[PDB]
């Protein structure tokens, strides 16, 4: 599916645990908060693999509609329902446009069934899609209603929506307020930023490809220490890696301080610890070899 | 020369010792210090050394980031392919170039653009926008064919991006895929993308900020310097200035001559293979290239003639760069004071090629040239940035100058006292402390024991206590133009400084009063006098406006400029097209319109712009994108109004339409607004009438200002009032006399203008009784004259020793004559007001002048 | 006067072209014009002396239409390569390409008002683009088929269509769409053309229709036949006034007079038509060329008619 | 809901039948229509001056015989629950 | 531009008809392929056997 | 049209090439160029742009010149393996191949009616071939050393070839035989019908030739007499040629110049300094302002004429 070589730790074993379990829950849908970029999306994508989903997202693009969400719902829906297939549905906040798209996902949530999405001749074309699939499975049915039954049952079976958010308490506040299903019939997995052990545990996996072992290291009484739990006396690399958690948590302390004074503020997340240390390999790999 | 070779191949086991924290250093400055600052990427690299420091951790403290990480050939190719010598501009070079995630650019210049543009030009780059409803189809041709791409105006992001933005990549085979959309795309290796805006002051969402590299193309302190100090070698020295480039481009190519030489030699040496003395071709290419070190060893005269031309031009025009720099970072850092006026740094060098090329009476003497053009910097861009400023803060940007122009200049530092003057006002006081009150009150003697805490006021209670006599400065009267007492030989603005201490301390309402005395000695008397005068319009939209730039006109509520422009495209023949923003039919209308009127050449006006902020910025993006006609101009009414858009309050030229200050001001606004055509006509007491109608309005229009005691609530009274009120007077003259060269004054319906005054024209709006009153009588006082006695009086100036007496003229000149030659001073008895009402005004005004200045100075 | 019509032999063969001529127009202000082939080039011809005097290079593949602005400082040219290319006619170099269409581009124009030109190509869309910053900011949807070209009205608030769909389609520019849908063509629809402003008096009066009494006559397009035909319209859904029979074989370029008093087309069958359309019949015909005639433009005040074909050859015909 | 073309009819037809118009509550017009109208209001202005001294003004994009004995009349209550302001112009 | 070696053609599969016929269209500077309503962009360098 | 004389610079140089070029012709019709040259290879330029279009290898020694059909569209090339190859402008491909020669031959001419190919070799022979079918129809006699280049006329029926026996033979399908040379005569120029008026002001069908003996001399056909001697080359002249509006001459040797004669007063005005080394043919657009020398140090260049 994927190139993109991920990181493994503790944290990230946890949470594919946690979606994994979420995933094998029928009618079980997620609600992934935490910093973007700290790998939400991919996870979910890794784990609907593995339990053999179909990972949807909305592709959102500019001049976006209410009634092109109704037509990806709408084909979702068809998917998950008629042709019995399972499906992950991915959707970050930033999807969400105006209310019209997060009151159809609320009730979407809640009951598996949305009223006035199929009218007519979708309507028409959904009944004898799910008459064709009743065919398939062996089931027979007799009019309209049993067979809407029947498919908000399968997609109830089928379907699972995964959201990914940025932390906000005035955003929690107004997502509480205005999508009850976000906190009722979602499964809440407060990922968050990275902490100092992922961070720490991170830069040692990279940091573990390239020598620079220094047996004639140093190690000063006072050892200013970001990370817990580290080992006293610390060598060459474990030295340098509690450096570089020491410089993300700075970066994060002069933003802070920045925002404090009133200036403009830019995130910082976890893929730029990952290209501080992708630079780092690269730039000590070019450095050495040209010396 | 291996003596040198020795040195440095012997450094191995040092740089191997190093090389790991200085590629730390390296690589976090790269990754995390591209959205900063100068200032804040210093202090962050500075966290870092201090942390390896501390942990011990080896790195090399004598090196450049720059340096290290950019060769001096790389660097040459940069600064070939247009870009600044800026050490933060190499810097962002230097991000562009190693960039891992692709790179969003922030520079409201271009010259990043710009070199982004030189720099892949080898490469085809297409540049598209955001905005370009024909973009996904760039997308994915750039993406199928290897091309890099600029994109600009990343407000509008297109979520498309998002996996070529996050290498969300399927290597199927010996393919290369990435899905975006529907479509799956093969996508080649050489394949690079930017992102591109125009503004510093914009939001982007956290997901985008993940998935993008910053890097802000901010302006520093030193290339400003150096970018005036070149500026003002063209303006005086164009044959130093072209001797100084070609010195500078022959230095790099002999450099890079001294690059490829080392290189040369190393590589023959070392790919000799065998015996260098077998074959004497060796021998011949070594004396060749002796020779050529030879030259290298000679280049002594051309570092000789360098350290010259920097010797004089140093010597010459080091103190106007830096003053240059001071201008342009206090009027950047202006902009959090009010929120309204935003100035960029093509205003502040449109005004420095304003100040060093068309000047009047700037000669042929570079002694006095550079003091002509120092002093003509400070009030021109006194004069361009506060004609869109309030008059709150006129006095405020003044004094920074003029701390400017001191700092400049011979008088000391007085930095404590200066310091004691803004922030010491908040300074702790003594625990149950007292002074006497036998003649001054608590606050002011609390001031004093604040003020105590100066060397020079050492002795202040018991000075006060002696100098009894000295009731003038206690109180009443003008303490400004006569003050007391005193802080060795004592400089005439350290003398200002402790008198406005001492005022700052005593009587805080003649604050205002005391800073423009300051500013008049610090800088001369008649630097604010020009903003008295009504705005000369036509001068400054035929001379001192570009095309492209906007002329933004806001204006407090109750004032509109729309009038002024149809009157200056009347009056200047131009024909114009006034359409009122507000309706799909108007957006319509405004886009044929601008596009006619740039591609023929006429004017076009866009009236109460305000109302529709998310077009104003489209309209701003196509002015900056449009290349205008030679005589065009683009005028914005808007309202003082904090949803109307930064970027266009920094594309345009702000001119902020405030209520006169004073009653001159506005006899003289009146007057200059009233065609002498018009005034001038038969039968002669048209001119007295007018003189008094002009009076009229600017009596209670200032009476408007001093509320709720002028004016129960704040009325309108303005330019249709006043403009109906001509018309009334030129009617009923009319109606009086037929022919007539002179009325006597009592045929004319004095009675008959008084109850139409009174009854239609200004007491419309009035709607209390007291204020109906009060005007009637303000009629009946005004508008009979005794028959127009000699002598007349208009009102009464100072109860004490102090009058105002009605002119005895009869034409318009001599009318406007005595109007200018009218006193500066004005005190608010003028109106008929009680001679406390403006005290807490002018206090609250001091004191938010102190604020402004702390902020500001504070924020510095 | 207003009368003067092509007369035989023609006036020069222009034959400096590699590959069949595809669009041939004439200059606003000088006695110049420019021809499109098949070769990826734009040759430039002084009509009135008849010789080549510059080209264009640039384009990738075969260029397909090419159209002046009204002020004759601009050319626009769009090709198979899928891009659209405008040119600075005073310097001879291209100003912008512009990307954007997913097919061969048809044909392109640049409307009256100066700073927007149009498109057409077989992903069955016409887009509006912006000759001032290269932007796309207006797309047309509604043709089932490939787009064969565009023409917008006389004041720019129109734009006519032609299709492969069978059908002609004619809308407002500015937010409506299809304003008409016209489908009286029993095979595709090729070339398009409005009426000019001093026609509409005899076409009133040639065609069945009252003493005006209704004010503002309405538009009227042209022709459009790939079954050997010539039809034109009216105002609203769009009636056909008139049919001109008489044609031999597919009908490529069609055109008014200047002064509007007559029908001046172009076809495969290797033939100039001029039509008496007041009285519906054909009163000249001229064996123009040795194969298919592919265009052909008229001056507005100069009595030149010129026409180009696959013969890879431009022929310029004086009037009498 | 009187929005910038539907004042627009009401001016065309208060102009070609040659009677007043009070438009009651005009401060809840919105300030967007309110701007806008105030084009046609001048326009309608500036062509009974010109009658004051076949006399037509352009509105809605048309020309419309104005009669001279026809006026605009604006009723308000300012401060009645936080409604619109009028622009200067 | 994968080269297939397609087994058992004694259940021959009709939607290659096109493909072996080379019926190709060729818009803009490329080669166009159509397999059923779909419309897929064909690769020079692809054989079938 | 008449004052078009080339002028200093280069406008372009066409060196994408390995081998000496010999034969630099026009298209007639097209705005292409086409030069032979030493390595067996025809490369066609676009000399408005400067551009290689595309190479005609399909000989197997080198190639002496080159000629175009009236129409354009056919295009005919002798080299030194005996043959004489047919090219087409349609699809670039040879057509026929022509044998029959004894050894290398030096010239090829497509008939202005567009049906025969006249050649020139080594044997002393003049060869009629039919572009049909390859087959040769008649045979000339007369020469005894090699003839170097054989030009036909404006109707098809009169045939001028010269040759190293001193002498520049005539033949009607031999109507003059002009023995008054002094050295080997090289090239052939045939003067078209606007220059008749020209020299009748200044002294049909004329002819005029470049030899070896440093000097230029011209006869008429049908007196057999040289009118007027043009002598001042310092070198051994390669290639003649009338000016396309009857006025002028252009001529090209190997002292690496360009002179432009006149029959008016038989004098040079400007001499150009082309190439590096010698200039062994040049050509000169029939409306075009543009003159190509091919040179034979593996260059190509167009000169701009103003
Ligand atoms: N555990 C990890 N190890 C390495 N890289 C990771 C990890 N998690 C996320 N990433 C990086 O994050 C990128 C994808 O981020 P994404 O999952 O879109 O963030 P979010 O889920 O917050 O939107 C990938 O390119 C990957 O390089």
């Amino acid at each position: 599916e994927l190139d993109v070589p991920l990181v493994l730790f503790n944290e990230v074993l946890d949470h594919v645990l946690r979606i994994d379990r979420i995933f094998r829950q029928p009618q079980g849908h997620l609600l992934l908060i935490g910093v973007s970029g700290a790998g939400k999306t991919t996870l979910s994508r890794f784990v609907a693999w593995m339990n053999g989903l179909s990972v949807y997202q909305i592709k959102v693009h500019r001049k976006y509609t209410g009634e092109d969400f109704d037509e990806d719902l709408r084909t979702v829906l068809r998917r998950s329902g008629c042709k019995n297939e399972k499906i992950a549905f991915i959707m970050d906040e930033s999807n969400v446009l105006d209310s019209g798209f997060l009151e159809r996902m609320n009730t979407l949530l809640a009951n598996g069934e949305v009223p006035g999405l199929f009218e007519g001749d979708e309507y028409a074309t959904l009944m004898t899609q799910c008459k064709e699939g009743a065919q398939k499975e062996g089931l027979m049915l007799d009019s309209h209603e049993e067979l809407y039954k029947w498919f908000t049952s399968q997609v109830i079976r089928n379907l699972h929506v995964v959201f990914t958010m940025n932390p906000s308490s005035e955003g929690l506040k107004d997502r509480a307020a205005t999508s009850p299903a976000l906190f009722n019939r979602c499964v809440l997995n407060w990922f968050g930023d990275w902490s100092t052990e992922a961070l720490y545990q991170v830069g040692k996996e990279f940091t573990s490809k390239m020598d620079l072992e220094k047996p004639n290291y140093i190690v000063p009484d006072y050892m200013p220490v970001v990370y817990d739990k580290l080992p006293q006396p610390p060598s060459h690399r474990e030295a340098i890696v509690n450096s570089c958690v020491f410089v993300h948590q700075t970066l994060h302390q002069a933003n802070a301080r920045l925002a404090k004074r009133g200036g403009r503020t830019m995130a910082i997340t976890p893929r730029h610890y990952l290209d501080f240390i992708n630079h780092y390999a690269n730039l000590f790999h070019e450095k050495r070899s040209e010396l | 020369e291996r003596e040198r070779w020795e040195k440095t191949s012997e450094t191995f086991k040092n740089q191997m010792s190093t090389i790991a924290g200085d590629c730390l250093l390296s690589a976090a400055f790269i990754a995390y210090a591209g959205y900063f600052d100068q200032q804040m990427r210093q202090n962050l690299f500075t966290t870092w050394s201090h942390h390896l420091q501390q942990a011990n951790i080896q790195f090399r403290t004598d090196i450049a980031r720059t340096e290290y990480l950019s060769n001096a050939d790389e660097r040459l190719r940069w600064q070939a392919s247009s870009l600044p010598a800026d050490d933060l501009c190499t810097e962002n070079a230097i991000m562009l170039k190693r960039f891992n995630r692709y790179p969003l650019i922030i520079d409201p210049s271009g010259q990043a653009t710009e070199f982004i543009m030189n720099e892949y030009k080898d490469r085809k780059i297409t540049r598209t926008s955001f905005l370009d409803d024909a973009f996904r189809k760039n997308l994915e041709s750039a993406l199928r064919f290897g091309n890099p791409l600029l994109v600009q105006d990343v407000e509008s992001y297109d979520p498309v991006l998002n996996p070529v933005l996050n290498r969300e990549v399927r290597r199927t085979g010996g393919r290369v895929l990435i899905t975006l959309g529907d479509q799956d795309i093969d996508l080649s290796p050489s394949f690079v993308i930017f992102l591109s805006t125009r503004d510093p002051t914009v939001e982007f969402p956290p997901d985008l900020c993940s998935r993008v590299t910053f890097v802000n193309f901010t302006v520093t302190r030193s290339s400003l310097q150096s970018q005036c100090l070149n500026e003002v070698l063209k303006a005086e020295r164009p044959d130093v200035d072209e001797k100084r480039s070609d010195l500078l481009k022959l230095q790099g190519e002999f450099q890079l001559r001294l690059r490829q030489l080392e290189k040369s030699l190393l590589q023959a040496l070392n790919e000799v293979k065998g015996r260098i003395l077998d074959d004497d071709t060796i021998i011949t290419t070594l004396e060749n290239l002796k020779r050529e070190a030879a030259e290298v060893t000679r280049k002594v005269e051309e570092t000789d003639i360098v350290m010259q031309e920097v010797e004089t031009v140093s010597q010459q025009y080091l103190p106007l760069s830096t003053a240059c720099s001071s201008i342009y970072f206090t009027m950047e850092s202006l902009k959090q004071i009010h929120f309204l006026y935003q100035y960029s740094l093509q205003f502040f060098l449109d005004i420095y090629h304003n100040v060093l090329y068309e000047n009047p009476n700037l000669v042929t003497d570079h002694t006095q040239r550079l003091s002509i053009i120092t002093k003509d910097l400070f009030q021109v861009a006194f004069n361009r940035v506060a004609r869109g400023m309030l008059h709150q803060d006129h006095i405020t940007f003044a004094m920074l100058l003029a701390r400017i122009k001191l700092k400049g200049t011979g008088e000391p530092t007085y930095d404590a006292e200066f310091q004691h003057f803004l922030r010491g006002n908040e300074i702790v006081l003594s625990a149950g402390s007292t002074p006497r009150i036998q003649g001054l009150t608590v606050e002011q003697a609390e001031a004093v024991v604040r003020l105590s805490c100066l060397p020079a006021f050492k002795d202040l209670i018991a000075k006060v206590q002696a100098d009894e006599q000295f009731g003038i400065w206690l109180d009443s009267s003008s303490p400004e133009q006569t003050v007391p007492y005193l802080w060795t030989p004592a400089t005439p603005i350290g003398q200002a400084i402790h008198r406005l201490l001492l005022i700052q301390a005593f009587r805080p309402d003649r604050l205002l009063a005391m800073a423009h005395m300051f500013v008049s000695t610090n800088l001369g008397e008649s630097f604010m006098s020009i903003m008295e005068q009504p705005l000369d319009l036509t001068h400054i939209v035929g001379t001192e406006v570009k095309p492209n730039t906007p002329v933004l006109m806001c204006s407090v509520p109750g004032y509109d400029a729309s009038g002024h422009v149809e009157d200056l495209a009347a009056e200047q023949n131009t024909q114009i097209t006034s359409i009122a923003i507000g309706s799909a039919e108007g957006f319509n209308q405004a886009d044929k319109a601008i596009n006619t009127a740039v591609k023929s050449g006429r004017w076009v006006m866009l009236k109460n712009v305000h109302l529709a902020p998310g077009w104003l910025m489209q309209l701003e993006k196509k002015l900056h994108s449009l290349q205008p006609h030679a005589c065009f101009r683009l005028f914005l009414t808007m309202e003082i109004n904090p949803k109307v858009p930064v970027n266009l309050l920094r594309a345009g030229r702000i001119f902020v339409f405030e209520p006169p200050p004073g009653v001159k001001a506005n006899m003289l606004r009146t007057f200059s607004s009233i065609p002498v055509s018009r005034i001038c006509k038969s039968p002669n007491e048209r001119a007295r009438l007018y003189f008094l109608l002009a009076w009229f309005h600017a009596i209670i229009q200032e009476r408007l200002r001093y509320a709720p005691l002028g004016w129960s609530k704040k009325y309108e009274f303005g330019e249709s009032d006043l403009r109906s009120a001509c018309d009334t007077v030129d009617t009923w003259l009319d109606d009086t006399a037929k022919g007539r060269q002179n009325i006597s004054p009592d045929k004319i319906p004095w009675s008959a203008l008084k109850t139409l005054m009174a009854q239609s024209i200004y007491g419309g709006r009035v709607d209390n009784e007291f204020d109906q009153r009060l005007l009637n009588t303000f009629l009946e006082r005004l508008f009979t004259t005794r028959s127009f006695d000699s002598e007349f009086k208009l009102a009464c100036k100072v109860d004490g020793h102090k009058d105002i007496q009605m002119p005895d003229g009869i034409r318009r000149e001599e009318f406007v004559q005595w109007v200018e030659l009218l006193p500066d001073t004005q005190t608010p008895s003028w109106l008929g007001l009680p001679n406390n009402a403006e005290r807490v005004l002018l206090t609250t005004q001091g004191v938010d002048m102190i604020s402004k200045m702390l902020k500001m100075q504070m924020l510095e | 006067p207003k009368e003067w019509i092509p007369r035989p032999p023609e006036k020069y063969a222009l034959s400096g072209h590699r590959s069949p001529v595809t669009r041939v127009i004439f200059h606003p202000v000088f006695s110049v014009m420019v021809s499109a082939s098949e070769d990826a080039t734009i040759k430039v011809w002084d009509y009135e002396t008849g010789d080549f005097e510059r080209t264009l290079k640039g384009h990738t593949d075969s260029v397909q239409d090419i159209s002046f602005d009204h002020s004759g400082k601009l050319l626009a040219s769009c090709s198979a390569d899928m891009t659209i290319k405008l040119w600075d006619f005073q310097g001879f170099e291209c100003i912008r390409t512009m990307h954007g269409h997913d097919h061969n581009v048809s044909s392109v124009a640049i409307m009256p008002n100066g700073d927007h030109i149009v498109s057409a190509s077989r992903d069955k869309t016409i887009k509006m683009w912006e000759v001032q910053t290269g932007y796309c900011v207006k797309t047309f949807t509604g043709h089932r088929e490939w787009v064969r070209m565009v023409r917008p009205n006389q004041d720019g608030t129109l734009i006519a269509s032609c299709s492969n769909d069978q059908t002609v389609r004619v809308w407002v520019v500015a937010t409506k769409e299809c304003k008409a849908e016209l489908r009286e063509h029993e095979h595709v629809v090729e070339c398009i053309s409005w009426a000019p402003e001093s026609s509409y008096s005899s076409i009133s009066e040639a065609t069945g229709s009252e003493t005006k009494k209704s004010g503002k006559p309405g538009p009227f397009l042209l022709s459009g036949s790939r079954d050997k035909t010539i039809k034109m319209w009216d105002v609203s859904t769009g009636m056909c006034l008139m049919t001109l029979v008489g044609h031999d074989n597919w009908v490529r370029g069609v055109l008014f007079h200047s002064g509007g008093k007559f029908i001046l087309s172009c076809a495969d069958d290797k033939t100039l038509r001029v039509w008496d359309y007041k009285n519906k019949r054909c009163m000249k015909t001229l064996n123009a060329h040795e194969h298919f005639v592919t265009s052909l433009d008229f001056h507005k005040t100069a009595p030149y008619v010129v026409t180009g074909s696959v013969d890879q050859t431009v022929k310029v015909w004086e009037c009498r | 809901t009187f929005d910038f073309q539907a004042m627009g009819r009401i001016f065309v037809g208060l102009c070609q039948v040659g009677a007043w118009g009070c438009f009651d509550e005009f401060n809840r017009l919105e300030e967007r229509m309110l701007s806008a109208v105030s084009q046609q209001v001048q326009c309608i202005q500036e062509a009974l001056r010109e009658h004051s001294n076949p006399i037509t003004c352009e509105l809605l994009n048309k020309q419309v015989k104005v009669s001279p004995d026809m006026a605009i009349f604006i009723t308000m209550n300012p401060g009645y629950a936080g409604r619109s302001n009028l622009p200067d112009n």
